């Protein structure tokens, strides 16, 4: 049971990483994180500030350490 | 390898190559002929020179 | 812990997928309530909009100023996001800490009292300021010769006393784009109103403090707009609630008289060159960590260090440490401080003869 489950879940991890890969494609926009909030206090949600002058809010961030984002972090 | 491009005032995209330029032909400070759609580094260009410094060259 | 940690990795990948499904939302500012389902919201891009609100957002908490989130496609209000802190303000208040305390400052004891009567007294005893009837002071323009403690005092104030400190460089406000040299000041003063008490501290203000020109260039004209924006948010058509401003410079003469008026900049604490007994405190403070190896009677150094200004004494300590190294000795000798004092005093002639007028 454990062997088959582990062998299948390694492949499903590879599938998840591949599904991540199909959206981590260039080009990206570059934004400076304005401030990171934990909206659950009222799950980390940041407020990026794109170089296109748009201050886009995010319901939640992903693919990036939510605790390792500081103001003025490209 | 990823390249950070600083379109004058439209954006500050981060972009890969465009297969028409060797990866070692691009270095910091060079001007890149970035593709319009699905931006890419296509053609490096000579460094920007001020026009007023051009006619001061006797031909 | 194979299976459990693999499940944890699965939770991480699933969170990544959920983030992949999510979408962003624009941020705007509500400026009107046309109806119960029609709002006039600004956008960070700049254009205004007539936006319909959702059904779950509490319509009561929608007045001029509240930040809201806008869906990118249909431009519909989604959330009730709280007030904003500009990143160029957190980058200011998030300075390291500073390890020096009021003990580290020597000689300066009367001016410390004068500064603390405006920084600490109003913030911790607003009752004597009532029956006596004095209007609480706002500004404290520290000024003096270059290198006497005008900045170290601010570091001590940051470490000691308390209150939300905002260290402000002079040029760290000026930006290339139009108006941003004043929006930064506006957010600086707005953050204080939501973090009372605040001890906003500019520095080297003679950059944006110059006597406003009458025929200056374009650059000197946009700065004057910043000086106006700073000037109004101290005595303008509004009262600074609980904000104290500390202000430091080396050349008070090149300061705009409108900024120098008593009423905007209150008691002008002056930090002078250390004088005799003051210099002994400086020598004791700066030559206490060093491995002293003698009866360090600094009286000769006190006599010779005439006109020395603070950090210079620390430079004599540093040069004495260097001279001890020159002989490979591992601790300074009382006759090596003398050489360093002489060497620093000779260099002091290179500096211009520091002149300044008591304002
Ligand atoms: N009273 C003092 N006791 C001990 N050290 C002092 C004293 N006053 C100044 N210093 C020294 O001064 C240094 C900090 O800079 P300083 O206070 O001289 O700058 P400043 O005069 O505020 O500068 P600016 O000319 O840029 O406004 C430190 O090395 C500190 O040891
Ligand atoms: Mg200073």
């Amino acid at each position: 049971r454990l062997s088959h489950e582990n062998n299948v879940m390694l492949e499903k991890i590879k599938d998840n990483k591949e599904k991540i890969k199909n959206n981590r494609q260039l080009p990206y926009l570059v934004a400076n994180v304005v401030e990171v909030m934990d909206m659950n206090e009222i799950g980390k949600a940041a407020v990026v500030k794109t170089s296109s002058r748009q201050t886009v809010f995010l319901p939640m961030v992903g693919l990036v350490d939510p605790d390792k984002l500081k103001p003025n972090d490209l | 390898a990823k390249y950070v491009i600083n379109l004058k005032q439209i954006a500050k995209f981060v972009v890969g190559l465009g297969e028409r330029v060797s990866p070692t032909d691009i270095e910091e400070g060079m001007r890149v002929g970035v593709d319009r759609s699905k931006y890419n580094i296509e053609l490096p260009l000579p460094p920007r020179i001020d026009p007023s410094v051009t006619m001061m060259t006797v031909e | 812990q194979n299976i459990r940690d693999l499940e944890k990795l699965y939770d991480k990948t699933e969170n990544d997928i959920k983030a992949l499904q999510s979408i962003g939302q624009l941020i705007g500012e509500v400026m009107k309530e046309l109806s119960e389902e029609k709002y006039i919201v600004k956008a960070s891009s700049g254009p205004r909009y007539i936006v319909g609100v959702r059904n779950s957002v509490d319509r009561s908490k929608l007045k001029k100023g509240v930040r809201v989130t806008l869906d990118i496609t249909t431009l519909t209000i989604m959330r009730i996001l709280p007030r904003e802190t500009d990143p160029l303000v957190y980058n200011m208040t998030s300075f390291e800490q500073g390890e020096i305390t009021f003990d580290g400052i020597g000689g300066l004891t009367e001016q410390i009292r004068e500064l603390r009567e405006v920084i600490e007294l109003p913030l911790k005893n607003p009752e004597i300021f009532q029956r006596v009837g004095i209007k609480p002071p706002k500004g404290v323009l520290l000024y003096g010769p270059p290198g006497t403690g005008k900045t170290l005092l601010a570091k001590a104030v940051a470490a000691t006393i308390g209150a939300n400190f905002i260290f402000s460089p002079a040029s760290g406000i000026v930006d290339k784009y139009i108006g941003e040299s004043a929006r930064i000041i506006r957010e600086m003063f707005a953050y204080a109103k939501e973090h009372e008490p605040c001890i906003i501290f500019m520095d080297e203000v003679d950059a944006i403090g110059g006597r406003r020109f009458s025929e200056g260039t374009s650059a000197d004209r946009e700065i004057q707009r910043t000086l106006m924006e700073l000037l109004t948010q101290m005595d303008g058509f509004d009262n600074l609630g609980q904000t104290k401003i500390i202000m430091a410079t080396n050349r008070p003469d090149t300061l705009d008289p409108a900024l120098l008026r008593p009423g905007r900049l209150d008691r002008k604490v002056e930090i002078p060159l250390p004088n005799e007994a003051g210099r002994l405190e400086i020598f004791k403070i700066h030559t206490a960590k060093v491995k002293k190896t003698g009866e360090f009677d600094f009286e000769a150094a006190v006599k010779m260090s005439d006109g020395f200004n603070g950090a210079d004494i620390r430079n004599c300590a540093t040069e004495a440490g260097f001279f001890a190294i020159r002989d490979d000795r591992d601790h300074i000798n009382p006759d090596d401080l003398m050489k360093a004092v002489r060497k620093v005093a000779e260099v002091k002639k290179l500096e211009g003869t520091i002149e300044y007028q008591k304002l």
